[PDB]
């Protein structure tokens, strides 16, 4: 039997497998899909980022470049999709390479618990055993009964990454990260995009000031964003679909992306055979060491509580295996960055102001606008800002948030600062290259530290 | 109090943080401070 | 009189002035140029970065954009220059705003020492006194006698930022940061660019492996780079100029940029009247507190020893005034990043391998290529790498170096790590957003840490 059996080969499972191998464990990984990489590499982070990076350059060329005149810009959708596919292929092949290099065995099929220590790979019939078992089955799109997804006209994010032609009109149900990112991708290519959001704000995981700023920015770019709108039904019809809103209003579109969330995925796992169950939200409960109620079985990533992010899943995978081998592991959730890859980018790390207020934590706010940045001005950027939240008494950085060109890259530094439990003073006094966007973060930190 | 890698080194060697003298920025124990004791 | 009198309003002087005001000092600043900002804002960092950012976008549009076809890209030089001028104008106005907001008095003219505590403003005739005096007179282009600069055909970096038309051929003498950056700017716009470098490598302040990679990349882009070539003379001609090389070869071009270095500037300062003098290289000697031989007189920035960088000058300005008021002050030179703003960017922080080898310091090397980055692949980038140098015993990060798209932004995190005296493990263990270029730094750190 294996020392460790991992179910799922997404960011959580494949990184856990590699770390486990580095620690001397003989690992086996079961994945039902042909390619490794999970949601992120196959139909998530990677293909979405490929489309976002490339469409942004095309969009800017169309809008106009400073100091030049672009006669014409013609979209080559097949070539655009070819690049996306080639990137995905290179990434999935990379994980395969790493598994072989690290001596990690791969099994293809759906894993199902037969007992707390034995797992069946249905397709093949193999019954595998292991000292430790890691459940990293991930997530799937949330599809409410009222949304009649046919995976062609009414789609999930997976199909929205591969539309055969730019839709004349695209309606996005749900103003979360997936909805905004994919809405922006197609808007850049000529689609009329309408985003319908139930809540009074978009991007629920961002700081409220940031979410509001993003809403304004996206509207200025040309996207229609209607908040406080509850979609009651989505139905495929002819070449497109119809969307009904609470009250009776009906909208028609060529394509409708249903992006109202993602749910933990455990279908076909037969958790009951291991003495396990999911909570009301479908998550597998785990303790401080990422262990389920059955001690030798761990659960990580999108299938358990917390932000559904690739690096969050990977970090939990590392912590889980390190606990298995060394008896200790840890994930600094407060230093985990969340980024929206639109242009401008949108990011958050640590606590938002709403979370600090709810906890009654006294804090100071330091804010610096991109408009005051020499590097930003040089780039022709002026919109956005970075805000640093620091403890009113200890000056400890509690959170960093922002919106603006490459703000996600800038906040990589903010995450490191939080990881080191740095104060606003520490960050603000550190050397920063001039002229660079990182100075915006430096100035935000100084402002926070120097707050009354 | 200390740096993340220092805490990792202390937890393995069962070293107490109140035993190592931090030489890092401010009051922070570097992993080199732990292996120093 | 003033508590502090600052001579020079560049990055060193204006930041020092602002920090001094925040500390409660009554500050006066003397600047001979009409606009504040010094070399960096008037004819350095700012205008060069405006040109680099904008030409890179134009260049990429001409080379071709993934997923699209562009029938034509027409340069509008006047508009390109207008943007540059507008950015400089906004930055200079910004410093004026900050001076007025902070109650900093400004004097226009050339400051000259009358004694250790009295300074004359040549033009106005004002004789100013102060408890502390800060010399931040900066630098000027180095123009050897053999380089007959006429500021039209044979120019310095200042004129190269404002050519009236893209040169047919631009010869760049000196393969340093200024030479490469400005050579790249004009190469992107269609000029045939030839860089002549005396040494066996370009970019003398970068890690050697990085300098070599840079040379390879730029040659691939189309610039001719000839190392091991000593230019013996540059002479203006009818509608161009000739460049003579050791050996007899003669090259001709319509424009020639002499970028063989920059020297400390102290002309007209009458340092002798304060009991001060410059060393062999024109620098004003200073001690560990940035004080000159005369206790109450300090010197910072390009006029003293160390990397001639804007943020280096600013950090020294802060340290100088803080020492004046608190008797402390410190600059972490090992955490100061140096970045070349070409595309790919080139960067260095901390010690290079050559410097570690020379000091007999045992170290480990961790390297990760951009070709292995999912984010880089998604962007259509594959060239470059980031290298982390860590102490073989303590694992403390000693230096970080790289070449690649936005590597300077990525290394902002490396600078913070060095500032916190972090180990390779510390940086490698920190959370990093996926998929982002920062993961390249993370992997490089992990590799250095785990280096056998
Ligand atoms: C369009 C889109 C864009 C995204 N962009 C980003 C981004 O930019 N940054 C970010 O951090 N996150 C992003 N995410 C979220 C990110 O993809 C997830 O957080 C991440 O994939 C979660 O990793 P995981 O290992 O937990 O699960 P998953 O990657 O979902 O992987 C679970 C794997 O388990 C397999 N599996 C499930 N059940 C079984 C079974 N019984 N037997 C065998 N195999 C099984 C699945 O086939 C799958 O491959 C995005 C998601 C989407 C949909
Ligand atoms: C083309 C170019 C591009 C550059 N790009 C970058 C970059 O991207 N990043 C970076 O970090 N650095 C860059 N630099 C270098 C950077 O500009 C300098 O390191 C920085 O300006 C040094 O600041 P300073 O305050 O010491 O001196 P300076 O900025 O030179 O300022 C000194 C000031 O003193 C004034 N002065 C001198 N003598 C007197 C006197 N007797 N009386 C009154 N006033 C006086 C001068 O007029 C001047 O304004 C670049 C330089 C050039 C030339
Ligand atoms: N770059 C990234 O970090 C990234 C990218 C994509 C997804 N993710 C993660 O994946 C998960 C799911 O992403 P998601 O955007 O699909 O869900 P989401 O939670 O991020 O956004 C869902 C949105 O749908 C809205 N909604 C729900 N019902 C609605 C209705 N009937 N009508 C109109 N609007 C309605 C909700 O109010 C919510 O704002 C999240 O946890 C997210 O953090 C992260
Ligand atoms: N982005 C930045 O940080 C940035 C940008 C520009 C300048 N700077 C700083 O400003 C200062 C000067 O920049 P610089 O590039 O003008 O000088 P430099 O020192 O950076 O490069 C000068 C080059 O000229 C070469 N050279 C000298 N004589 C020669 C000859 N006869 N023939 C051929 N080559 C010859 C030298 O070998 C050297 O490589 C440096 O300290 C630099 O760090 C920094």
């Amino acid at each position: 039997m294996y020392d460790l059996l991992v179910i799922g080969a997404g960011p959580g499972g494949y990184v856990a497998a590699i770390r486990a191998a580095q620690l001397g464990m003989k690992v086996g990984v079961v994945e039902k899909e042909k390619a490794l990489g999970g949601t992120c590499l196959r139909v998530g982070c990677i293909p979405s980022k490929a489309l976002l990076e490339t469409t942004e350059r095309i969009y800017e060329a169309k809008k106009g470049l400073l100091g030049a005149k672009v006669k014409g810009v013609e979209l080559d959708l097949p070539a655009l999709m070819a690049h996306k596919d080639k990137v995905v292929q290179a990434n999935t092949q990379g994980v395969e390479f790493l598994f072989k290099k690290n001596g990690i065995a791969r099994h293809q099929g759906t894993a199902r618990f037969l007992s707390e220590r034995k797992v069946l790979v249905e397709e093949t019939g193999e019954e595998l055993e292991a000292r430790y078992i890691l459940i990293a089955t991930g997530s799937a799109p949330l599809i409410p009964p009222w949304a009649q997804v046919d995976y062609e006209r009414v789609v999930t994010s997976t199909e929205a990454l591969s539309f055969p032609e730019v839709p004349k009109r695209l309606i996005v149900v749900g103003g979360g990260v997936i909805g905004l990112e994919l809405g922006v991708v197609w808007h850049r290519l000529g689609a009329e995009v309408i985003v319908l959001e139930y809540m009074d704000r978009i991007l629920p995981t961002m700081d409220l000031e940031v979410s509001r700023a993003a809403e304004r920015v996206f509207k200025k770019q040309g996207l229609t964003i209607r908040t406080g709108v509850r979609v009651t039904a989505v139905v495929p019809e002819a070449k497109g679909a119809r969307v009904e809103l609470e009250g009776g209003e009906v909208l028609e579109a060529d394509r409708v992306l249903v992006a109202v969330g993602r749910r933990p995925y455990t279908e076909g796992l037969s958790l009951e055979n291991a003495g396990l169950s999911t909570d009301e939200r479908g998550r597998i409960p785990v303790d401080e060491h990422l262990r389920t109620r059955v001690p030798h079985i761990y659960a990580i990533g999108d299938v358990v509580r917390g932000p559904m992010l690739a690096h969050k899943a990977s970090e939990e995978g590392i912590a889980a295996v390190e606990h298995m081998v060394r008896g200790f592991g840890h994930v600094d959730y407060q230093a985990i960055p969340s980024v929206v890859y639109t242009h401008p980018e949108i990011a958050a790390v640590g606590y938002t102001e709403e979370e600090l207020k709810a906890q009654g934590i006294p804090y100071k706010v330091g804010k610096f606008p991109y408009s005051a940045s020499g590097r930003a001005r040089a780039m022709g950027e002026t919109e956005g800002f970075i805000k640093v939240l620091a403890h009113a008494k200890t000056d400890r950085i509690l959170g960093v948030h922002g919106i603006g060109a490459r703000v996600g890259d800038v906040l990589a530094e903010a995450a490191l600062a939080l990881f080191f439990k740095a104060s606003a003073e520490d960050l603000g006094r550190a050397p920063h290259a001039h002229p660079s966007l990182s100075e915006i973060l430096k100035e935000a930190a100084l402002a926070a530290w120097e707050r009354p | 109090l200390a740096m993340p890698a220092a805490e990792r080194l202390m937890q393995e060697k069962g070293v107490s943080p109140a035993e190592v003298q931090g030489t890092g920025l401010g009051g922070r124990i570097l992993k080199e401070d732990v292996m120093r004791h």
